[PDB]
């Protein structure tokens, strides 16, 4: 339960802006779509605005808005993300690709007018020139993951840990370990959650009419991991 | 690997695949400058999969009969979602006899 939660009861337009630098290779991406947190549903289309994207599209999916998560009614007291709105939250991550380089990201997620905007800076370093990432050896698809969340009372926000599994063309899988910290931008009260996780499913696709290097994303996110109705057992 | 060839219709999207083939062929120059006329039936398509045990969809391949500069050619095009730009001209030759 939060005031910010009222801002997500209907369909919300989304804008995404990223500037990246991976091993010196500079690039930019813009994205647009909408989210409907009532169903945990996101629809987004991203375009590289600087030509060809120097990394595989799947590597950027987690970087490109967990405030659109569906939290069940019995878990609404644990939804930090919406509680930070509309002033929003800073989302910082380190993403370590196993046996390869790493991304470091800082993003601000906040309303600008009626639009929920995610603005990202990304720096990647230590990547291998013909590794799975710079070598473009990832399949163009995405797996389902859990995002494990705990309160970070010290910073009045939350932290998350999870491991992305990227399918590799040769049949192997490339692990991307994610460490995440979110903190509110404003200083209104926020909700600090008990341990729980976000169960996420994502489908990648292409716009048959699109000439630019691009990604179409359909995502469903649902909060879980806190049991319903426990109290009644002891009555 | 790949799936089986199946017939597809020759609407505007298939016509645009034929225009793509002629544009690509014109870059290579083997047949001089060609002017797209039309894609005719039969048009064929098959699915391309990643060559591993998951066998997920990687893209598609097309076989077309394309008239350009009033001569009939056979063009093969691949669409590969892993690598940009996604469409590649694989084959363009003729003239060939009508199907």
């Amino acid at each position: 339960g939060s005031k910010g939660e009222e801002l997500f009861t209907g369909v919300v337009p989304i804008l995404v802006e990223l500037d990246g630098d991976v091993n010196g290779h500079k690039f930019s991406v813009s994205g647009e779509g909408e989210g409907d947190a009532t169903y945990g549903k996101l629809t987004l289309k991203f375009i590289c605005t600087t030509g060809k994207l120097p990394v595989p599209w799947p590597t950027l999916v987690t970087t490109f808005v967990q405030c659109f998560s569906r939290y069940p009614d019995h878990m609404k007291r644990h939804d930090f993300f919406k509680s930070a709105m509309p002033e929003g939250y800073v989302q910082e991550r380190t993403i370590s690709f196993k046996d390869d380089g790493n991304y470091k990201t800082r993003a601000e997620v906040k309303f600008e007018g009626d639009t929920l905007v995610n603005r990202i800076e990304l720096k990647g370093i230590d990547f291998k020139e013909d590794g799975n990432i710079l070598g473009h050896k990832l399949e163009y698809n995405y797996n389902s993951h859990n995002v494990y969340i705990t309160a970070d009372k010290q910073k009045n926000g939350i932290k998350a840990n999870f491991k992305i599994r990227h399918n590799i063309e040769d049949g192997s899988v490339q692990l991307a370990d994610h460490y995440q910290q979110n903190t509110p931008i404003g200083d209104g009260p926020v909700l600090l959650p008990d341990n729980h996780y976000l169960s996420t499913q994502s489908k990648l696709s292409k716009d048959p009419n699109e000439k630019r290097d691009h990604m179409v994303l359909l995502e469903f996110v649902t909060a879980a991991g806190i049991t319903h109705g426990m109290d009644e057992l002891y009555k | 690997g790949s799936g089986e060839w199946e017939i597809i219709d020759i609407g505007p999207f298939t016509q645009n695949l034929g225009k793509f083939a002629v544009d690509e062929e014109n870059k290579i120059g083997q047949y001089g400058r060609l002017t797209f006329n039309k894609v005719i039936r039969p048009s064929m398509k098959k699915t391309i999969y990643y060559a591993n045990s998951r066998g997920m969809i990687k893209g598609y391949e097309y076989q077309l009969y394309v008239y350009a500069s009033d001569k009939l050619f056979r063009a093969d095009i691949s669409e590969d979602y892993q690598h940009y730009p996604h469409r590649k001209l694989l084959r363009f030759n003729g003239p060939v006899p009508p199907p």
